[PDB]
Parts: structure tokens; C-alpha cells; sequence
């Protein structure tokens, strides 16, 4: 730690490398793979490298990167702890930013010199960096990114509008994406263990009508607007931008912590929109945990085979997973499910009986 | 409601409740789900539409048809379900969509005292 | 005032000389600078400029741009609001189309349909 301000001033002393190209994203991704955990030291160490890579970013003047002056000027003392708090609002103007790249002010500061050498294919592009580097500088983001996320989701900043909402959602998308593991992996815990258990076991309210208000879009009045919908949507965006790698973790993370949680149906219905619509992305490429998807969806079946009375909408689940297993599987995972589907209700066989076949 | 509202806040002593009991009975007709479309209704506006004036005449407008839903369910029914617990489950569905609430702390920047006082001026 | 704006636009209108003229005349900027028997030459002044901007309003737009003698906060939030270079041939879309996705009736639309049917027919 101590000496390495002498290779800080030595950097100083050589501006010229970064008179070329700003591509840091790689440079931090696979410098900081297991080290945002265990960040301590070089936490210490960006204590005084944040104004020593601003600096060195710095060799230039179109005065294109706001975020880090920003930052400049909402750390005038004591930069350890106060440009850290009013992050939220802070990321509202960052994701201002963005949801200006695509139709707002687009011949704003940022896409010049020369829109072609920079990097410019598009300004989402030059977002990526610029995005890493605000969320490297301290350790509780990463941890704290997705939350603060949520936050200004539900804790609607009154800068963020509501009517057009999904390109925010996009935006968050690419951001997430964007950021390396430690700082997405905490959406399976936003989903899964905030609100999917909020009440939602047996006498959540008179709110159970799953199809109006669990699925997106409902939400186009002021009303109809439920926690668990902006979540969904937050979620599919994520799922549809990091549809890449981030995506194979999410089999066994559905093995792992999705088995004691599921206790009603709605709640099944909760996870089948959070799982679903992706799974032709799996199909494409990664077919060899469809099957594992496949018998997870069935494990639920036995969890709200046994802590059930009754199944009011059951037929959605019984075709749903009818065009699961004849669309996109076939004839590939009957040997497994033959002896899980066997501990079905008398109706579930009765629907399934040439699932079976 | 919202059509009501916005043309006639006034001239208005009992020909809405008239109207609301012709479109609950010939409908569906669940009391619960009947005063939830009709809070949703007050409340979906005096948020988006207004920016002045207009949403003086909207909280106003609400605060005389909650004497009207009122004074509809005294003299409407009688003998199940006396307008007592569907009123629960309708405020707790109410209280189940919290971004209602947040959008009009959004828009009147005192919702949360505001709402306990309209709440407790209501429970006259 | 308004009545002879009223027999203004009744009247030629090519030479609205007496239009702007009534227009910069009976506006309420002078804050009464003698000694005006009003005791109010703010809150009763801006109120009788509202006044007078709220009638007369789509009388003076017949003309080109009045003087604007308000300069209040907000002017009044309905209006025609109807692209005047557009046919009627547009509850499809602005409005029919919306509300297939918008379950709700949207005060603006509201009032827009309430304009467009007595500025049409109803049979139609």
C-alpha cells in the first residue's frame, strides 16, 4: 500500500499512456474478479488513485466526462466517506445521462472527437466506462449498486418520470451488464428474499388476481402499480441485457435457494415470469441445463403439491409446462421426470397424463 | 367517477351515487372490488392531469364523494357484510400498492400527513 | 370589455384596431401609480387579469398573438387543444388507441372528447 504512491507519481510522470484510448472496463474487470470482496488495500489504495486516474483521463479538453468533475466537485474534503451518501439521486443524474443517450439531447457534449476514433459506435460505449469507474470507486457498491437501483426504483427520486419508465429500464439493464459479478449478483437476493416472501404465503390480501398486476405493463395509470411488477420489470431487464453468462449461474441458483421459498401458487407464478421468457436464450446456446430448469419448475410442483388445499388456476401451469416440455425439450428429460411427476394431485395427472406419455 | 370529476365538481347533491348503483348492479358487483375502482378513480387523478387550480378542484372533489360513497353505503344495503369489513380489505389493498402513495407524496409533497389527516377527517 | 371584444369578432376583425386596442387598454399592468380607490392593486389587480384572460380567451385567438396581459403562474389547463391542421379523423389513434392499453379515461382526453362531440354530432 505505502509505496505504491510512488508508482501513483510515476503514472503522473507518464500522462502519455492514456494519450491513446480510455478502455479501463477490461483493465478493472479482470483486475478485480475476486477483489471487490477483499478490496480493503486497493479501497485504500483508490483513496488516493481516484483523483490520480482523473487526472490521468484528464490529458485532454472536450470536456466530455461530467461524472468524475462531478464527483471533483462533490469532494471538496474528506473524500472517504461524504461523495458516497447521495449516491441515489446521484445515479438518478447518471441514468439521466443514459436515458438522454438513445432520444434525448443526443448532439449533447459527449458523442465528438471524432465520433469514430473514441470509441464511438455508440454512446452507451463511452456510458460503459464511465459507469465502471463511479462504481469502482468504493467498496460497499457493487453490494450497494443494486440496491440503490431499487431504491430509486420504488423510492421514485421526483426526477425520475413515470410514463416513460422502460427506457430507465433498459438503462438499468445495460448498467447491470455492464458491471462485473460482485455488483449483479445481488439481484438474486432483490428478487427472490425481498418481497417474493413479503406476506404472499396464504393470506396475503384480496390483491391475488396473478395475471392483471403480476405481469408488466399494468402499471400504465398511477394505479395498478405494485412493488412486485416494478421488480419483474427490473428483473426481466436484467435478464434480457446480462443474456450472455451471466444467465448460466441462474440454473443452480434456482437449486440452491429457490426450493424453501416457494410456498403458494402465486408465488410459482411469481418465479414463471421471472424464468420463462428466457429459456429459448438457454435453448440457443447453453441447452444442456434446459432440463435442469426443466425439473426445477417440477420441484416446485411438489412444494405446492403438498402445502395446498386448492388450485384455482392450475390449467395455466398444467399447459405452460405442457409447451415447455413439447416446444423447446421434446422427448429428452422423461426419465427424470417420471419418477417427480408421480407425486402429483389427482388433477395434475388427470392434465398430464399424456405429459407422462 | 374521473368523467364526473372533471366536468361537474358541483350541481352533483345525489345523482352520482344513482348512477353508481345502476353500474354496480347491472355488472358485477363486488362491494370490496367496487370501492377499490372508485379510490384508484379519485386518487389516479389530481396527480397527472392538474398543475393548478385544477387540483384544488380535484382534492375537493374527492373530499365530497367520500361523503357520497359514504352515505351510499349507509343507505344502500343492509344485512351482510354492513360496510364494515370490506372497507378493511379495501384499504388494505389500498395500502398493498405503496408507488399510489409515493407518486402523491410526488405530487402534493405532504401525502403521508395529508393522507392521515383526510383519513381521520373521513372517519368522521 | 369582453362585450366589445365580442362585437369586435363580430365585426370585420381584418382590421383589429380596436381589438388590440381594447387588448392593451383594459390591461391590468399599471398598478394604479395615482391614487386609485382600490386598496388591492396586486391581488385584486391580478385577479380581474385572470378575469379577463379567462373569457374572451378563444375570442382573442382568432386573432394573430394577443399582448398577454396576465403574466400570472399557470394559464387555464384545458383548452381546444386540437390540431388544427389535422381532420377529426383522430380519436383512433390519439385517443381510441390509448385507452385500448390505458384503463382509464384520462382527464385530457376527457376533456377533449367533451369539446369534440358539441363541436360535432353525436350521430357521427
Amino acid at each position: 500500500l505505502p509505496v505504491s504512491k510512488s508508482l501513483e507519481t510515476l503514472l503522473d510522470h507518464l500522462g502519455g499512456l492514456y494519450k491513446f484510448h480510455d478502455r479501463p472496463v477490461t483493465y478493472l474487470y479482470n483486475t478485480l474478479h475476486y477483489y471487490e470482496m477483499c478490496l480493503r488495500n486497493r479501497d485504500h489504495l483508490k483513496r488516493k488513485l481516484v483523483h490520480a486516474i482523473i487526472g490521468s483521463l484528464k490529458d485532454n479538453r472536450p470536456q466530455g466526462w461530467c461524472l468524475s468533475d462531478t464527483y471533483l466537485k462533490h469532494a471538496m474534503n474528506a473524500r472517504e466517506d461524504n461523495p458516497w451518501v447521495p449516491e441515489d439521486s446521484y445515479y438518478c443524474k447518471l441514468i439521466g445521462r443514459l436515458v438522454d443517450t438513445m432520444a434525448g439531447k443526443s448532439p449533447g457534449p459527449f458523442p465528438n472527437c471524432d465520433w469514430r476514433f473514441n470509441e464511438f459506435p455508440n454512446p452507451a460505449a463511452h456510458a460503459l466506462h464511465v459507469t465502471c469507474v463511479e462504481l469502482m470507486a468504493l467498496a460497499v457498491p457493487g453490494k450497494d449498486v443494486g440496491n440503490a437501483l431499487l431504491n430509486v426504483v420504488l423510492k421514485s427520486q421526483p426526477l425520475v418520470p413515470r410514463e416513460n419508465i422502460t427506457a430507465w429500464m433498459n438503462a438499468i439493464g445495460l448498467i447491470i451488464t455492464a458491471l462485473p459479478e460482485p455488483y449483479w449478483i445481488v439481484l438474486h437476493d432483490r428478487i427472490v428474499n425481498v418481497i417474493s416472501s413479503s406476506s404472499l404465503t396464504s393470506e396475503t390480501e384480496w390483491v391475488g388476481y396473478p395475471f392483471r398486476l403480476f405481469d408488466f405493463t399494468a402499471c400504465h395509470q398511477s394505479y395498478s402499480e405494485m412493488s412486485c411488477s416494478y421488480t419483474l420489470a427490473l428483473a426481466h431487464a436484467v435478464w434480457h441485457h446480462s443474456s450472455i453468462g451471466q444467465l448460466s449461474l441462474i440454473p443452480k441458483f434456482l437449486t440452491e435457494a429457490l426450493l424453501p421459498v416457494v410456498k403458494t401458487e402465486f408465488q410459482l407464478l411469481y418465479v414463471y415470469h421471472l424464468v420463462g421468457p428466457f429459456l429459448q436464450r438457454f435453448q440457443q446456446e447453453r441447452t444442456r441445463c434446459m432440463i435442469e430448469i426443466g425439473v426445477a419448475f417440477y420441484d416446485m410442483l411438489l412444494n405446492v403439491d403438498q402445502c395446498s388445499t386448492h388450485l384455482n388456476y392450475m390449467d395455466p401451469i398444467c399447459d405452460f409446462l405442457y409447451h415447455m416440455k413439447y416446444m423447446f425439450t421434446g422427448d429428452s428429460v422423461k426419465e427424470q421426470v417420471e419418477k417427480i411427476i408421480c407425486n402429483l394431485k389427482p388433477a395434475l395427472k388427470l392434465r398430464l397424463r399424456f405429459i407422462t406419455h | 367517477i374521473l368523467l364526473e370529476g372533471t366536468m361537474n365538481l358541483t350541481g352533483e347533491m345525489q345523482p352520482l351515487v344513482e348512477q353508481l348503483m345502476m353500474v354496480k348492479r347491472m355488472q358485477h358487483i363486488p362491494t370490496p372490488l367496487f370501492v377499490l375502482e372508485i379510490w384508484k378513480a379519485c386518487f389516479v387523478g389530481l396527480i397527472e392531469s392538474p398543475e393548478g387550480t385544477q387540483e384544488l378542484k380535484w382534492t375537493a372533489f374527492t373530499y365530497l364523494k367520500i361523503p357520497q360513497v359514504l352515505v351510499k353505503l349507509k343507505k344502500y344495503f343492509h344485512g351482510e357484510k354492513d360496510f364494515t369489513e370490506d372497507v378493511n380489505c379495501a384499504f388494505e389493498f389500498l395500502l398493498k400498492l405503496t408507488p399510489l402513495l409515493d407518486k402523491a407524496d410526488q405530487r402534493c409533497n405532504c401525502d403521508c400527513t395529508n393522507f392521515l389527516l383526510q383519513e381521520c377527517n373521513k372517519q368522521g | 370589455a369582453v362585450a366589445w371584444l365580442v362585437a369586435h369578432v363580430r365585426m370585420l376583425g381584418l382590421d383589429e384596431r380596436e381589438k388590440s386596442l381594447q387588448m392593451i387598454r383594459q390591461l391590468a399592468g399599471p398598478l394604479y401609480s395615482e391614487n386609485t380607490l382600490q386598496f388591492y392593486n396586486e391581488r385584486v389587480v391580478i385577479m380581474n387579469s385572470i378575469l379577463e384572460h379567462m373569457c374572451a380567451d378563444v375570442l382573442q385567438q382568432t386573432a394573430t398573438q394577443i399582448k398577454f396581459p396576465s403574466t400570472g403562474v399557470d394559464t387555464m389547463p384545458y383548452w381546444n387543444l386540437l390540431p388544427p391542421k389535422r381532420p377529426i379523423k383522430e380519436v383512433l389513434t390519439d385517443i381510441f388507441a390509448k385507452v385500448l392499453e390505458k384503463g382509464w379515461v384520462d382527464s385530457r382526453s376527457i376533456h377533449i372528447l367533451d369539446t369534440l362531440l358539441h363541436m360535432g354530432g353525436v350521430y357521427w
